[PDB]
RNA sequence: AAACUGGGAGACUUGAGUGCAGAAGAGGAGAGUGGAAUUCCAUGUGUAGCGGUGAAAUGCGUAGAUAUAUGGAGGAACACCAGUGGCGAAGGCGGCUCUCUGGUCUGUAACUGACGCUGAGGCUCGAAAGCGUGGGGAGCAAACAGGAUUAGAUACCCUGGUAGUCCACGCCGUAAACGAUGAGUGCUAAGUGUUGGAGGGUUUCCGCCCUUCAGUGCUGCAGCAAACGCAUUAAGCACUCCGCC
């Protein structure tokens, strides 16, 4: 939902080399950015099930990935999860 | 998703003989070349030629058949699979189609027929039936 | 079934029973009536006696009783 | 049988020009098929957005008889 | 290939049917023969065929069944290794036996097998004992029987490097 | 960056040639103070209708041409004002592209 | 002993995702708006029927019906387009405009480097009918009333008619919820339609020929089936995991 200015916006800081659209922080940044906007506007729209299922599967990919980052390097694992504000 | 890469090869053979055509390609993989070596030397495949590029493959194979365009091999069959392992000892050493089929057999000295293991007395797992 | 299917939950077979469970009986004498003592016949006394009709398509009056 | 709106290259279809639009409806004012005029799967969807759009902005009649 | 009815032929009456056709009034019959035929050395077929009286019917199957023959090899009066034989609802297994053992084979297949000259044998039924498909099934079987000399000439080797 | 639209309405044909110029630049000030970038306004014609609208078989209709980000509250004013006139029979909003 | 399965240190790009450039759509939520028709109301003209059935009757009508002309009020459904067409995990989704939003397909080759598949227990959604609170109520219509028919008719047929069918918010959790065909992956003849793309040629090719992805149908081979039949959208040949007899 985010728009395409924000996307880079938040890619350019999560990068590690130059070009760097993959590596699993990137991505969990930007499902991060896009799992708060849906959360809006189902706050908002609460009776829109058909978006909820895609809140839903972003929140399965999400979690997903962060578990691959840890089973590989705990280091970088917790240094994002500081860095990003989640892990209740 | 493929789990069970040995059966894929081994079922490749398969459907493409019994449509009865000369060729098949495979990408390629360690015992997968044992295999098709040891199916080489018994007398079941003509040849097998290896090219390979940027990925694993391939592994070319080029079936056999007989003078009025019989079928050599005739059936295929994987014994031990993922999810069911199977062991053999020293004499449990199986006897396909009493000798007139083989057994393939992964030893601590080589993937190997099944005449070679009980000439040697060893045993191991257990890959598949050709007979 | 797959044989993870198999592991987490085996089989089980039917079980059978006899057609003369009268057989298998126990005393009433001091407790209760046990069973394990198949017995190949039994005892009573009758409390009557008489006739009665079969079923289709067969035609009598077969003899019975009633045995305590 | 040609797609007339492929015979020239046109690209918008602006449910104003109602000149170009009147050759699709029958001498009744109804859409007519895909068939009687030979147009393809899209233009036709385009086309019936475009003449639903002209009979609510008073250029085009809904019913014609009187 | 054809094996021409050309021997020395002991039949077998296999089984018989009373069949019935409901017509117009009543009802009709004709009796329905199988019979197998084989010289007990390595020549079996097998042949149906309908007629209204018994004699008539056996004779009409014994014609078809001689049209049809198949070779069955064997090693020394056992077969030459084991072979399961499908053929519509009808699984009949069979193994090589022991020098003198006999033949342990159910009705239908004991009759095909003792005719061919079979003489040390196992079977198993797996299916159903419809007499039919019985003798389909084990001619079925037996017909995937491989010698040993034509897999060693198949392949590019000799006898005696495959045994 | 912005999207496009174009409105389209139908002044009632029986007024003045002052009237008209008041109502047409209302509604410019109006779509502006908001935040709207008007980028043409024309006149197109005197047509008569296919059906009476009111009591209306003819009238003039205006066009204009504006962009202004997606989510600004201009558009809407004109509609909340356009559907309680009394010289406009009719309009249509539209995204242009 | 060291091939395989497990463990440890590495390395790779084909699976899986991301970036960049494009495409189609009754996918969903909210808020307004249009015309056709049915009902009721108001007014003018207007004379004895109208309505209904296999035939009749009940009903409405000389307090002026039906018809016919003009004006209002309200509710619900969206003709033509419209198609073995499209979209959705399923249930389902068709007038138009705007706002908020989910997924799919195609090309490319920046990037990450096996991050994958399946999933008991658990959660979410789920036609119609039904239940609760408060609105709305034109047409249709369980229950019910009246007229017929029959041996009888607590039915089918006719005249009426209440809940309900509609909106907001809660509950329910079931259907022949069906392709009576669980999900993932690879492999195995051909012919012909249509929906959305990408390449090459001739080139007004933008209308034609060829190739190639992803959907959706028809015919048909090997193989399978107890027959019916299925057949690159498998019910064929094979591996993984769940549900069930």
């Amino acid at each position: 939902a985010i728009s395409q200015e924000r996307k880079n916006e938040i890619i350019k800081e999560y990068a590690r080399h130059e070009g760097d659209t993959g590596s699993p922080e990137v991505q969990i940044a930007v499902l991060t950015e896009d799992i708060n906007q849906l959360n809006e506007h189902a706050r908002t729209h609460k009776k829109d099930h058909h978006s909820y299922r895609g809140l839903m599967k972003k929140i399965g990919h999400r979690r997903n990935l962060l578990a691959y980052l840890r089973k590989t390097d705990i280091q970088r694992y917790r240094e994002l999860i500081q860095r990003l504000g989640l892990r209740r | 998703v493929m789990t069970d890469p040995i059966a894929d090869f081994l079922t490749r053979i398969r459907n493409a003989n019994m449509v009865k055509h000369e060729t098949l390609e495979v990408p390629a993989s360690k015992i997968k070349r044992d295999i098709a070596e040891i199916l080489k030397r018994e007398g079941f495949i003509r040849d097998v030629e290896y090219i390979e590029d940027d990925k694993q493959g391939v592994i070319r194979v080029f079936l056999k058949y007989g003078k009025n365009e019989e079928r050599v091999i005739t059936n295929l069959k994987r014994i031990s699979k993922p999810g069911l392992r199977a062991y053999v000892k020293a004499d449990e050493v199986p006897k396909v189609l009493n000798g007139l089929g083989i057994a393939i057999i992964s030893t601590s000295e080589g993937v190997i027929t099944d005449k070679e293991a009980r000439a040697k007395n060893i045993g191991g797992e257990v890959i598949a039936y050709v007979w | 079934p797959t044989i993870n299917q198999l592991v987490r939950k085996p089989r089980k077979s039917k079980v059978e029973k006899s057609d003369s469970p009268a057989l298998n009986k126990g005393y009433n004498s001091f407790k209760k009536t046990q069973t394990n003592v198949n017995s190949p016949q039994k005892r009573g006394v009758c409390t009557r006696v008489g006739t009665m009709t079969p079923k289709k398509p067969n035609s009598a009056l077969r003899k019975y009783a009633r045995v305590r | 049988k040609v797609d007339y709106i492929a015979a020239n290259h046109i690209e918008y279809i602006d449910y104003k020009d109602t000149e170009l639009l009147k050759r699709f409806i029958s001498e009744r004012g109804k859409i007519l098929p895909r068939r009687v005029t030979g147009t393809g799967a899209k233009n036709q969807r385009k086309l019936t957005i475009a003449i639903k759009r002209a009979r609510i902005m008073g250029l085009l009649p809904f019913v014609s008889d009187e | 290939y054809i094996d021409p009815k050309h021997l020395e032929l002991e039949d077998r009456v296999v089984a018989i049917n009373r069949v019935t056709k409901v017509v117009k009034g009543g009802r009709r019959l004709r009796f329905a023969a199988l019979v197998v035929v084989g010289d007990k050395n390595g020549h079996v077929g097998f042949g149906t065929g309908k007629a209204q009286e018994v004699p008539e019917a056996i004779r009409k199957a014994i014609e078809d069944a001689k049209k049809n023959l198949v070779e069955v090899p064997m090693v020394g009066s056992t077969i030459p290794h084991e072979v399961i034989g499908v053929f519509g609802g009808g699984r009949i297994l069979m193994k090589p036996a022991v020098e003198g053992s006999g033949v342990a084979a159910g009705g239908p297949v004991r009759a095909v097998l003792e005719l061919a000259g079979v003489a040390d044998i196992t079977s198993k039924s797996l299916g159903s004992n419809t007499p039919i498909n019985v003798v389909r099934a084990t001619v079925e079987g037996l017909k995937q029987l491989k010698r040993a000399e034509e897999v060693a000439a198949l392949r590019g080797k000799s006898v005696e490097e495959i045994i | 960056q912005d999207t496009k639209y174009e409105i389209m309405y139908i002044i009632r044909p029986n007024i003045d040639e002052e009237a008209k110029t008041a109502l047409v630049e209302r509604f410019d000030t109006i779509l502006k103070d908001n935040g709207a970038e008007v980028i043409e306004s024309k006149d197109w014609e005197k047509r008569r209708l296919a059906y009476e609208m009111n009591g209306f078989r003819e009238g003039i209709y205006h066009i204009v041409n504006v962009t202004s980000p997606s989510t600004a509250g201009a558009i809407n004013e004109f509609d909340r004002l356009a559907k309680i006139n009394d010289d406009i029979i009719r309009h249509m909003i539209v995204k242009v592209e």
